[PDB]
């Protein structure tokens, strides 16, 4: 770019004019090139800051999902995170998030608590789930129905304040033996 | 010549724009007008003693949306932030700076909050966004036999939950998904 | 490379007038004229250019013959058909290899198509040619670059165009060039395989602003659109304030030169039509300003010195002059910024 | 947390050389010093659109709340969309939209009333005068509220299942039981004091509306973003009023008053001033864009963690032991309800 | 982990025109150019 001077080629302009009048065009070229370089370096600094933030995020994700399992949802990929395997990329990194995702689900029933005899039973872990006829217990993320025993539940209550409580019987392995 | 883009040279203040009647409150000694940013807004007529406002001429920006040239040569023109009747009369009067002229069938007209779209036809259906145009409007190359269609982006599949007092769904099965991320 | 340049080019899908032959209307030449003609062996000889085409302005003559050329910057008189009748003010005789070469593979079906382009930017006449026995139907579709042959600095006035024919016992394709920005695809051997306009189609403008020949799906911001104003109004204050020029021109006792009355003119709009209509002048010589350009200049002060004088004394009164009046009655300063009026 | 700001598409060509052919020719001697600015601005607009898309469009399926609204005594009318309101916004969303004032809306098509301004023309007409326009955002303030509504309906009728896989309905009581279980208290206390916790939650929801109403400026972050953008725009516009060391600040006046080869120095001075000012504006806009991008990434991860499930990191989702968060759309930003 | 860095309040007039009336006057011809810098440094100090 001539930058408002006689010519854009320095070796010619010095070879086309003598110094004491060429130095004006030399100064014009100097300022044009210097401003262009300043714009370039500022843009490079912006890009470097952005890529630094991205690399810090990548390092955190690496140390989380690869060197252990992260409970942050939608962080190590969509769904329940299991692991992640890194891959090398040109000027970058590639992750392979292995995620556990549920599948076919069915309406069964629920009850916030089960009252056997004047006392409310709550699941130690999981849902009180009813087939439709018999109450059962299982996990949250998988359907593994089990017989309601005193080991799967802990009792604390009075069977009068739990809104939506349901009636059934609970089992215990100690009375039989 | 009011209500027209006209080059004005009022008493040595030369510029471009559209002038019309105003309801200012010019004092008798007042001659010029301005705004907060010090740009000439209103001028008093030196031979009529009336007040006229100065406007930009037709400022906007042309953006072209297109599929891959290896796919098709059809293109659509966006005129950013301009009422689509104004471009219509300007085209018919042949005073637009762009010399390239995209043909107007009347069916390819679209007053959008982002401007006026020429060369695409409205489909009231909803699809996933392909080419972002703006204001919740997206275009894609779709068969009728092929053309460029404009539609409001589909936010996603319409789904409703089955929430109840005592109804729950527990996954009886599960899947393993390996995603990727860069 | 995908170099972009701005110069007078023939627009793509522009309008080209096709003529025949069996009179020779003189087409206007402005910003260059494109030419093409396909022929069996020969029916065309040369071209003549210039304004009014007579022995008063320099013109051009490009007659070609069997072996060489006859380009000459001449001021020929007239032929109305031995093609010139005057060579007084004629120079720049130039002779070289003929522009047209004909190749035939033992049959005339290979109609040699010849493409010529001329322009006169800052003089420096340029001639462009690429000759090939193309398909031969007519003005074809396939791309073709143009090879320069002669760059010659004529530097004369040029306004009209005409061409010279041959004897015997489908051509004339004429186009015009406009200032446009183009893209030119350069082959790795350097040839131009394909070129694109930037002011023809929106797609072409996209390929321009994103300089390339393949555009991916997406939106691109190319340029801006502005409605060019139709009419231009000039408005100035209702002030008239006519100067006393009437009173200095309608007087009845214009003072003698020895006692020249000097009138001071201020606070008025100096319209010169009032002096134009009042006196049938005989000497309106202006020194500091242009007589045409008096109504667009604002003057701090104007003096109107009026005195009736003899005839030769009208020519006597001028800056840097002498004489019985110019030395003893009135002497005009050498740095006189003004005009005199004699009627 | 602010998410985005107004998208500008300054055009240096006639921003600097208002319809002056010779000025354009002079600018042509400065190389591609304009394409850089145009590309940078369009890139900034693209990143802002991407920011809002990441921070909001997290669920592919749009959900709607059941017609009946009785979630175990809990009250959500203050955050659910209002069918009576034609914009379908929450009452809190209305307060956020009304407590923020935008100088430049963007989707106005204000051309046609600048001549009809009667009074002195405003900031937007002033910007339109000298080659500065605002590009409206892709995601309108309307359907974005639809996104927030879908997210809110997902998190109260399905817990956090819909953020990992298919949406599985869980009633709000035992959803709160599980949120209690995830912090270290058994569900029994919730099942005893359901009425008390419902009343406390309702009271807090009611009080936060008054807190936002009576505060002088609690949305000060979004207002500061808007004010900074407007101030930068205003100073950019005002910079055309500086002679920059030439005869006058009016290019057309200089052109019509002096000859080409002498007004050349003055117009070159004007170019060097105006372009450099535009450079400062562009660089400052780049810094602000980087800052808002970082803030939007923080907002996106905060929404993904707190809103779509229970977060174990302290103070991240508000002060105290976190249970859930509710998202609300704001002008150019988001508002969270921890 | 760094937390803050030294807050600065550079002054246009003193820095570029040491107590020179004509220098300040010719600075004023550049418009509100450096008021942006003063605002930026103030914002930096507040941010820190
Ligand atoms: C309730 O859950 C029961 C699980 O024990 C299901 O009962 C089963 O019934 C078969 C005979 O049909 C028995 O052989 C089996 O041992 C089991 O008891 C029952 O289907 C289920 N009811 C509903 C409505 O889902
Ligand atoms: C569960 O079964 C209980 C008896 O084992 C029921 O308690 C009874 O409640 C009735 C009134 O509903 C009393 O009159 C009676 O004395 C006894 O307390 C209980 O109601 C029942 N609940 C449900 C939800 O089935
Ligand atoms: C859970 O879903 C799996 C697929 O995601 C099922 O595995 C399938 O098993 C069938 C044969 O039964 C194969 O043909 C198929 O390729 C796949 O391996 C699995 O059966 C299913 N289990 C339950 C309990 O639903
Ligand atoms: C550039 O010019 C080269 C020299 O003529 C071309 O190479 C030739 O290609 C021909 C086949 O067309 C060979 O037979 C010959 O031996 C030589 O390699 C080359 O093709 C050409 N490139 C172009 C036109 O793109
Ligand atoms: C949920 O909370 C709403 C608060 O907006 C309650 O609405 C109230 O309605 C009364 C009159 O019905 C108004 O006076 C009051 O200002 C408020 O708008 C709504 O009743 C409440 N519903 C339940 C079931 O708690
Ligand atoms: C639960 O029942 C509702 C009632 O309509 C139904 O829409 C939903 O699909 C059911 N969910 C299942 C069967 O998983
Ligand atoms: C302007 O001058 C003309 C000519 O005398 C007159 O008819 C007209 O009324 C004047 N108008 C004003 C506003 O002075
Ligand atoms: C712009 O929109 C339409 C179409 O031109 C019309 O009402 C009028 O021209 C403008 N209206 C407003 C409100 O700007
Ligand atoms: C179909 O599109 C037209 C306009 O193109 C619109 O008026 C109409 O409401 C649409 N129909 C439906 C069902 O959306
Ligand atoms: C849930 O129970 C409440 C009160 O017991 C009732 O108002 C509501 O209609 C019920 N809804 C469903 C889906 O059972
Ligand atoms: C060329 O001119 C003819 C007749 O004047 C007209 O029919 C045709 O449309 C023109 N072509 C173009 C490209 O303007
Ligand atoms: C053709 O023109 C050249 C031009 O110099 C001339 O020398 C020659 O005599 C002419 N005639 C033939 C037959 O070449
Ligand atoms: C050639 O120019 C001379 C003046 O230099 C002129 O007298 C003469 O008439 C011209 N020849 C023409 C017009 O044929
Ligand atoms: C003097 O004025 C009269 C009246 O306007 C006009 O008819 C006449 O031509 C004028 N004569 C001169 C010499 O100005
Ligand atoms: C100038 O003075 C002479 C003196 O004889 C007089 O005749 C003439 O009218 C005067 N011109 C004016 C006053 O314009």
């Amino acid at each position: 770019s001539k930058f408002g001077a006689i010519s854009s080629v320095l070796n010619d302009i010095l070879s086309r004019l003598d110094p004491p009048e060429a130095e004006v065009q030399i100064d014009r070229l100097i300022t044009g090139r210097l401003q262009s370089l300043q714009t370039y370096v500022t843009q490079q600094l912006i890009r470097a800051a952005e890529i630094r933030a991205s690399a810090n995020l990548a390092a955190t994700k690496m140390s989380e999902c690869v060197l252990g399992q992260s409970k942050r949802v939608d962080f190590c990929g969509k769904g329940y995170h299991l692991m992640s395997f890194p891959q090398s990329a040109p000027h970058g990194v590639v992750f392979l998030h292995v995620t556990y995702v549920p599948a076919q689900e069915k309406n069964f029933t629920t009850a916030p608590a089960i009252c056997h005899d004047g006392k409310a039973h709550f699941p130690r872990e999981g849902v009180f789930v009813s087939n439709g006829t018999h109450w059962f217990v299982t996990q949250r993320n998988f359907y593994e129905p089990q017989i309601i025993t005193t080991d799967n539940t802990f009792v604390s209550g009075n069977c009068d304040v739990v809104i939506g409580i349901v009636n059934n019987t609970v089992y215990d392995p100690l009375q039989l033996e | 010549v009011k209500n027209k883009c006209v080059n004005f040279n009022f008493n040595g203040l030369t510029g471009t724009g559209v002038l019309t009647k105003s309801n200012k409150k010019f004092l008798p000694f007042q001659q010029f007008g301005r705004d907060i940013v010090d740009t000439t807004d209103a001028v008093r007529d030196p031979q009529t003693l009336e007040i006229l406002d100065i406007t930009p001429c037709s400022f906007g920006g042309v953006s072209v949306i297109t599929p891959g040239t290896n796919t098709s040569n059809q293109v659509a023109v966006l005129y950013q932030g301009v009422n689509c009747t104004e471009v219509s009369v300007a085209i018919h009067a042949d005073q637009l700076t762009p010399t390239w002229r995209v043909y107007s069938t009347g069916s390819n007209v679209f007053q959008t909050r982002a401007g006026c779209l020429i060369g695409a036809e409205y489909v009231n259906n909803s699809y996933e966004c392909d080419i972002p145009i703006g204001a919740g409007i997206c275009a894609s190359y779709q068969t009728q036999s092929q053309s460029i269609i404009a539609y409001t982006m589909s936010l996603g599949a319409e789904n409703s939950v089955a929430y109840s007092n005592n109804s729950i769904a527990i996954p009886t099965n599960f899947t393993i998904s390996v995603t990727t991320e860069i | 490379v995908l170099h972009l340049t701005q110069d007078l080019f023939l627009p793509f899908f522009s309008n080209v007038t096709w003529f025949h032959a069996i009179d020779n209307p003189v087409l206007p030449f402005n910003d260059g004229v494109y030419f093409a003609s396909t022929e069996k062996s020969n029916i065309i000889r040369g071209w003549i250019f210039g304004t009014t085409l007579d022995s008063k302005t320099q013109s051009l003559l490009i007659v070609n013959n069997a072996t060489n050329v006859f380009i000459k910057v001449c001021e020929f008189q007239f032929c109305n058909d031995g093609v010139y009748s005057s060579a007084n003010n004629c120079t720049f005789e130039y002779v070289s290899q003929p522009f047209l070469m004909d190749l035939e593979g033992k049959q005339g079906n290979f109609k040699n198509l010849r493409e010529f382009v001329f322009k006169n930017i800052d003089g420096y006449f340029k001639i462009y040619s690429k000759h090939t026995p193309i398909i031969g139907r007519d003005f074809p579709q396939g791309f073709s670059a143009l090879e320069p042959l002669v760059d010659l600095p004529i530097g004369i006035n040029i306004t009209r165009f005409q061409t010279l024919l041959a004897l015997n016992r489908a051509d004339y394709y004429v186009g015009y060039l406009q200032p446009r920005t183009f893209l030119l695809k350069y082959n790795e051997n350097g040839t131009i395989t394909d070129a694109v306009d930037c002011a023809l189609d929106p797609l072409s403008e996209t390929k321009c602003t994103l300089k390339s020949f393949t555009v991916e799906k997406g939106i691109y911001q190319t340029s801006n659109f502005r409605v060019q104003p139709t009419e231009s109004i000039v408005r100035f204050p209702n002030v008239t304030n006519l100067c006393p020029f009437h009173e200095v021109f309608n007087a009845t006792r214009f003072a003698s030169v020895y006692a020249w009355n000097r009138t001071r003119i201020s606070n008025c709009v100096a319209d010169y039509s009032v002096l134009y209509n009042f006196a049938p002048f005989f000497a309106f010589k202006c020194y500091g300003v242009s007589p045409t350009k008096l109504n667009d200049l604002c003057f701090t002060n104007v003096y109107a010195d009026s005195f009736v004088i003899k005839g030769n004394e009208v020519s006597q009164i001028a800056p840097g002059q002498t004489g019985n009046i110019a030395d003893y009655n009135y002497k005009l300063p050498d740095d006189f910024t003004g005009c005199v009026i004699a009627w | 947390l602010p998410v985005s700001m107004t998208k500008t598409s300054v055009d240096c060509t006639m921003y600097i050389c208002g319809d002056s052919t010779e000025c354009s020719n002079l600018l042509l001697q400065y190389g591609s010093f304009c394409t850089q600015l145009k590309r940078a601005l369009t890139g900034i607009a693209v990143e802002q659109d991407k920011n809002t898309q990441e921070v909001f469009a997290q669920v592919k399926q749009i959900y709607k709340t059941p017609p009946i609204k009785y979630f175990g005594g809990f009250n959500f009318s203050q955050i659910l969309p209002d069918p009576s309101k034609p914009s379908k916004r929450s009452p809190i969303e209305d307060l956020l939209f009304n407590k923020v004032t935008l100088a430049d809306a963007g989707f106005i098509k204000q051309y046609g009333d600048c001549l009809g301004d009667i009074a002195a023309r405003d900031l937007i007409c002033a910007q339109k005068f000298n080659g500065l326009t605002v590009l409206p955002p892709l995601l309108t303030d309307e359907m974005i509220a639809q996104y927030t509504s879908a997210l809110l309906a997902g998190t109260i009728t399905s817990g956090w299942t819909f953020g990992a896989g298919p949406a599985l309905q869980i009633p709000f009581p035992m959803q709160m039981a599980y949120r209690f279980n995830g912090i270290g208290v058994t569900q029994n206390v919730l099942y005893e004091n359901q009425k008390l916790i419902a009343n406390q939650f309702n009271s807090a929801i009611g009080k936060i509306q008054d807190s936002l109403f009576s505060t002088p400026s609690a949305l000060g972050k979004l207002q500061d973003v808007v004010n900074h953008n407007a101030q930068a725009l205003n100073t950019l516009v005002k910079q055309l009023s500086s002679k920059f060391g030439a005869i006058s600040s009016v290019l057309n006046d200089i052109l019509s008053r002096l000859d080409p080869p002498e007004a050349e120095v003055q117009i070159d001075r004007l170019i060097t001033g105006r372009l450099q000012s535009l450079q400062t504006y562009v660089t400052q806009q780049l810094i602000r864009a980087a800052e808002i991008r970082a803030s939007a990434n923080l907002a996106a991860t905060k929404m993904s963690e707190c809103v779509l499930g229970q977060s174990k990191r302290v103070d991240f989702c508000g002060k105290g032991y976190h249970l859930m968060s509710f998202p609300q759309s704001a002008p150019h930003g988001v508002v969270f309800l921890h």
